[PDB]
Parts: C-alpha cells; sequence; structure tokens
C-alpha cells in the first residue's frame, strides 16, 4: 500500500517513496478570531481570543 | 467523578475523529 484514508475519504497518511516510511497529514491551525470588550463607554481596552 | 451511580450508568451508555478539515469547527 502507498496511500492513507479515513472514514471521511480524505488523505491523511503518505508512504515515503524514498525511505519507505509512513508520514502523517494535518491541516495547519485555521480558526476564528474574536474580541472581548467591556463597553466603549467605560473604557477602551480589549482582549483577543483565538 | 462527582456523579451518582445512576448518572454514571447513564454516561457509560451514550457512547456510540472529525478533528478539523474544510472549515468545520465545533464550539
Ligand atoms: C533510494 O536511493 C538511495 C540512493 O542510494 C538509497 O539510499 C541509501 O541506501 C543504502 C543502502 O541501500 C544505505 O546504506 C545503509 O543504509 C542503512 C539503512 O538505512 C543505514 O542504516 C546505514 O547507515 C547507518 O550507519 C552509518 C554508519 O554507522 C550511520 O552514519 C547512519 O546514520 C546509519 O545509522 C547505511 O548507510 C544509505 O544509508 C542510503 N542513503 C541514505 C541517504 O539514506 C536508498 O536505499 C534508495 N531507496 C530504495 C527504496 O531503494
Ligand atoms: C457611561 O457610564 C456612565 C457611568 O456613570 C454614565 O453616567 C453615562 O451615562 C454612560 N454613557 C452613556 C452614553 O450613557
Amino acid at each position: 500500500q502507498q496511500f492513507g484514508r479515513d472514514i471521511a475519504d480524505t488523505t491523511d497518511a503518505v508512504r515515503d517513496p524514498q525511505t519507505l516510511e509512513i508520514l502523517d497529514i494535518t491541516p495547519c491551525s485555521f480558526g476564528g478570531v474574536s474580541v472581548i470588550t467591556p463597553g466603549t463607554n467605560t473604557s477602551n481596552q480589549v482582549a483577543v481570543l483565538y | 467523578s462527582k456523579r451518582s451511580p445512576i448518572e454514571d450508568l447513564l454516561f457509560n451508555k451514550v457512547t456510540l475523529c472529525a478533528q478539523k478539515f474544510n472549515g468545520l469547527t465545533v464550539l
């Protein structure tokens, strides 16, 4: 075998064609950014949540 | 665990991946 799949039918493991080694695949850190504010009337400081 | 014997029995029966891909997130 040479490929690697899962239930979702998405490639997640690749065999090295040179040294015959089984690698791994993972998406690199996607997400959403949100801010936290106590109300612009009281102050003007915020915090950031990733 | 801070559950009760009935709660413990319930939580051990609900048992039936999908980490992250194609913009699918679970809050
Ligand atoms: C793909 O082509 C390459 C081109 O030659 C080929 O790589 C080389 O293969 C030879 C044998 O076929 C390797 O020679 C030995 O390989 C063994 C197993 O990997 C190593 O353990 C040996 O080196 C060890 O000992 C050294 C001295 O103690 C250490 O310094 C070293 O770090 C190791 O511990 C020995 O080298 C050769 O290493 C490879 N070359 C590389 C860069 O890996 C390869 O075999 C071809 N692949 C296929 C599937 O045909
Ligand atoms: C902002 O907060 C203060 C707190 O005393 C309040 O008096 C004021 O009315 C607030 N600003 C507005 C626009 O309501």
